[PDB]
RNA sequence: CCUUGAAAAUCCGGGGGAGAGGGUGUAAAUCUCGCGCCGGGCCGUACCCAUAUCCGCAGCAGGUCUCCAAGGUGAACAGC
RNA sequence: CAGGGGAAUCCGACUGUUUAAUUAAAACAAAGCAUCGCGAAGGCCCGCGGCGGGUGUUGACGCGAUGUGAUUUCUGCCCA
């Protein structure tokens, strides 16, 4: 059946951010007779946090865990389904798609969908979608 | 050959087979292994 | 040569430290304030008359107004 | 025998079945959750087989390496043009079965 | 219309090189400038580039084959042996 | 006509005395000695013909003088690599460290096995 | 009274070589640890023209194995491999064409392509077009193997020594009839100042053994000793026989 | 094309991320953006380039590498 | 501006080259054909000398040494 889901993650193949992991924060599938295409909105990341080791310090660890995002609307054929899924709230209120209108709620949706990353970042679960794809 | 040879009559084969059901992280995965 | 479109940049670019002097050209249907910069010459065209007596009335002091007629 | 079954499936599939050729069509017909065999001659490039088994394996369809090229899959397909991937929709001949 | 009887493509040569040498060289320009079907994308693209190399236009695969074909008679075999060989080998 | 001469003592027609005819101010015609045509960036894969998109096509010691944004595209391996062939190496890295999971998982099931 | 031609060419001056476009030595990689223990994978990145050479050349791209860099060698290319192909060099590797591998570990009828004379250089025999020589047999002790080179001979080699499986691609190049001088004179262009030969009885008896004469004739037996000296040895050299070989 | 038709200076892009930068300031590291300031030394450079400036003993019907190229006729850088 | 033509004989197949300054040819070359040497501690060759150098950035579909001279058709007997 049907796998674009919200939760997804999925690799970025074309524009700006080709290569970032990001995960489907809704998908469209249909159109909207705006993009008539099968679309989902997409919040990756645009910097991956550091690879951070024993003997490193916390306030140097604590900058090397910091995480840059980006949120996107993404054709599918620009996008490479994984089998992974992050269960990250997001919250759709701020980061919906509306927010590609006005670059205030836009720089809002970056910020929400950054302090959430880092929280996940943080306790080492979902160690896959942190790191940079090797290519 | 896999879990969908039952319904059909060809011969399916797919080398990403034993990734079926499996959504959760490679690295935690492997970190159970080696725990246990 | 830069050419200025509109009027305040020309100004500024006329009170620059660089700013050696300023020709004035009368055309038969413009004319041309050229001020003469370190690296260029900019030139800035009015087709109305009364805008060019306004602009060489406010030119800066202190710099050559030379006029080619 | 299965050479030429899958052969005679195919045909019946054509004129009895809706299908899709092509790249592009195919995976957007897996991802839209309505394909159900996915047939990939061994002529297709390798990075577009491995990606094509990953689709289907997250959209849990079913992938035959047909025995032959885009050349020979064309002509079971009927076509006279060439054809290195191909998704069908429904059967119309039961070489799925329900 | 048909411009030539038997000729042919070593119609450019003239009456040059005596029968037999054009006639023995005709076989080898016709292999030698034909267009194959290449064995990775299925289109009839695969031309000579230079002596025993051997180019596709559509998927951009060079190979090295022979001179004049793009395989040998021996060549073929020799992969059929070398793979015979390899089955017994293991097991 | 107005015949021309050349206005260096370079009198052979090589490839760096190559010229243009000009009109001068002055109503008369002039050589102008142009400049080679420059080249886009190849794609780093070597296997696609066409040459890279976004970049300034200009001779080598010009591109010291320009910025960077006329010298790459927004884009990982922009300005060095076709966005294709960024594709297909995006797909195949994945692919290929799934599938290194499939053979881990695969060894991993078949021994259990003493 | 004058040094004859042949006699001239040890010299080298206009004999020489003509190497300017040439594209390098064609060679195996040299011998290393993981080529002895196991494999290593390289990449076929370019299948190119080395004028003078009737046989293409491969370019494959190895990793190092001791510093971050990619290596690049100049392989010998057998018919059939393909640019983007993979190629495995080592004793561990299997029988493909294309592959790298002692002739130790090999089967009794194995045909191989870039041959070391020696266990340790780089390949030495069955190196031009269309050629490729046999494995016969092994012995497991001595770490001996005898192969079939093209010319029909038997030798006896290492076990080590390492071969590219399957024949050089070219083919049957020599089939073709030059037809025109004009086309030999672009071939030998490319490869040395020897084409245009002039022969010894058109000569004058001051540059030549067979030279003069009132009609063109040799006036002695061409068959010439082994040990005659430069200037004099020219014609048939030690020749067993001589005629039509009717039989072999 | 059994011919596959330089090399090196030099310049640039990318990959990677050792590091550096500041504690919310009218801020830092940094900048291939705009403008502004200073400098570019040495040698050659006239003229002939040919039925008279070169070689051929000479102002020698010889020889000596190139660039530009109008109108008519005409197939035409032919001849007139 | 701007081909005399035809019927034959000899030689060289053709295109090419040649005795600058008396010989442009039937002479040389040539593709094709044949023979011979050589698996590298090698064949052929240079070198006063060096385990020197050329072929050779080469390896028998290759280098080196000869003869004959396109194609066609043949190439008999003699190893004293
Ligand atoms: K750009
Ligand atoms: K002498
Ligand atoms: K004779
Ligand atoms: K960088
Ligand atoms: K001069
Ligand atoms: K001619
Ligand atoms: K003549
Ligand atoms: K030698
Ligand atoms: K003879
Ligand atoms: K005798
Ligand atoms: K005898
Ligand atoms: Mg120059
Ligand atoms: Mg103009
Ligand atoms: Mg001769
Ligand atoms: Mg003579
Ligand atoms: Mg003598
Ligand atoms: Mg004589
Ligand atoms: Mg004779
Ligand atoms: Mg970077
Ligand atoms: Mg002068
Ligand atoms: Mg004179
Ligand atoms: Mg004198
Ligand atoms: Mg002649
Ligand atoms: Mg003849
Ligand atoms: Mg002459
Ligand atoms: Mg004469
Ligand atoms: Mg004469
Ligand atoms: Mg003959
Ligand atoms: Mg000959
Ligand atoms: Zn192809
Ligand atoms: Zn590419």
């Amino acid at each position: 059946g049907k796998f674009m889901k919200p939760g997804k993650v999925v690799l970025v193949l074309a524009g700006r951010y080709s290569g970032r992991k990001a995960v489907i924060v809704k998908n469209i599938d249909d159109g909207t007779s705006d993009r008539p295409y099968s679309h989902a909105l997409v919040a990756g990341i645009d910097r991956y946090p550091r690879k951070v080791t024993a003997a490193m310090g916390k306030k140097k660890i604590a900058k090397r865990s910091k995480i840059k995002s980006f949120v996107k609307v993404y054709n599918y054929n620009h996008l490479m389904p994984t089998r992974y899924s992050v269960d990250i709230p997001l919250d759709k209120t701020v980061v919906n798609k509306d927010v590609f209108r006005d670059p205030a709620l836009k720089r809002k949706a970056r910020r929400e969908a950054k302090v959430k990353f880092e929280e996940r970042y943080k306790t080492g679960k979902n160690k896959w979608f942190f790191q940079k794809l090797r290519f | 050959p896999g879990h969908l040879q039952e319904g059909f009559g060809c011969v399916v084969t797919n080398r990403f087979d034993q990734l079926f059901d499996d959504e959760s992280d490679p690295f935690e995965v492997l970190k159970a292994a080696e725990n246990k | 040569p830069r050419k200025i479109e509109e009027i305040k940049d020309f100004l500024l670019t006329a009170r620059r430290k660089d700013a050696k002097s300023v020709k004035i050209k009368k055309n038969k249907d413009n004319v041309k304030f050229k001020v003469r910069c370190s690296r260029y010459l900019y030139t800035l065209v009015i087709t109305d008359k009364e805008k060019a007596e306004k602009l060489k009335q406010s030119l800066p002091p202190g710099l050559a107004v030379k006029e080619l007629k | 025998k299965s050479l030429e079954s899958i052969n005679s499936r195919l045909q019946l599939v054509m004129k009895s079945g809706k299908y899709v050729l092509g790249y592009k069509q195919t995976l957007k017909m897996i991802r839209q959750g309505k394909a159900k065999l996915v047939i990939l001659a061994n002529n297709c490039p390798a990075l577009r087989k491995s990606e094509i088994e990953y689709y289907a394996m997250l959209a849990k369809t079913g992938v035959h390496h047909y025995s032959g090229n885009n050349i020979e899959l064309g002509t079971a397909c009927g076509k006279y043009y060439r054809v290195c991937t191909l998704a069908i929709i429904d059967p119309g001949d039961s070489d799925i079965i329900r | 219309a048909k411009r030539t009887k038997k000729v042919g493509i070593v119609g450019k040569y003239g009456t040059r090189y005596g029968a037999s040498l054009r006639k023995m060289v005709k076989k080898i320009e016709i292999s030698q400038h034909a267009k194959y079907t290449c064995s990775f994308c299925g289109k009839t693209k695969m031309k000579r580039r230079a002596v025993g190399i051997w180019h596709c236009g559509s998927c951009m695969k060079t190979v090295a084959g022979g001179a004049w074909t793009y395989n040998t008679t021996s060549a073929v075999t020799v992969k059929s042996a070398i793979r015979r060989l390899k089955e017994l080998k293991d097991q | 006509v107005q015949r021309l001469t050349y206005r260096r003592r370079l009198s052979y027609n090589t490839a760096s005395n190559k010229t243009r005819l000009s009109r001068t101010p002055g109503n008369r015609i002039v050589y102008l000695y142009t400049k080679k045509v420059g080249k886009a960036p190849k794609s780093a894969c070597g296997v696609c013909p066409g040459r890279l998109r976004g970049v300034r096509a200009v001779r080598p010691k010009v591109l010291m003088r320009l910025s960077k944004t006329k010298k790459h595209v927004s884009r990982a391996y922009g300005g060095s690599m076709c966005a294709k062939c960024v594709r297909d190496r995006i797909k195949r890295a994945f692919l290929i460290e799934e599938q290194k999971i499939v053979v881990k998982v695969l060894k991993a099931q078949a021994q259990s096995q003493k | 009274g004058r040094v004859i031609r042949g006699q001239r060419k040890g010299a080298g001056s206009v004999f020489r070589a003509h190497v300017k476009h040439r594209k390098g030595a064609a060679r195996l990689r040299a011998v290393d640890f993981a080529e002895r223990h196991g494999y290593i994978k390289g990449i076929v990145k370019d299948i190119i023209h080395d004028p003078g050479r009737g046989a293409p050349l491969a370019k494959v791209v190895f990793r190092d194995p001791y510093r971050f860099k990619k290596r690049t060698e100049l392989f010998i290319a057998a018919e059939g491999i393909h640019t983007g192909q993979f190629v495995y060099c080592g004793k561990k590797a299997q029988l493909n064409i294309g592959n790298v591998l002692p002739v130790g570990t090999m089967p009794e009828g194995t045909i191989v392509c870039c041959l070391e004379e020696k266990p340790g250089d780089r390949g030495k025999l069955a190196r031009a077009s269309g050629n490729y020589a046999t494995v016969i047999s092994h012995n497991p002790e001595t770490k001996k193997t005898r192969v079939k080179l093209p010319s029909g001979s038997k030798k006896v080699i290492s076990s080590a020594n390492r071969a590219v499986v399957g024949v050089v691609a070219g083919g049957g190049r020599i089939d073709k009839p030059i037809l025109k001088a004009g086309r030999a004179y672009h071939k030998y262009k490319a490869k040395r100042n020897c084409w245009p030969r002039v022969r010894g009885v058109a000569m004058n008896p001051v540059e030549h053994p067979f030279g003069g004469g009132n009609h063109q004739h040799i006036g002695k037996p061409s068959t010439i000793r082994r040990d005659a000296p430069a200037g004099r040895k020219v014609g048939l050299i030690a020749a067993r026989r001589t005629g039509r070989l009717r039989g072999t």
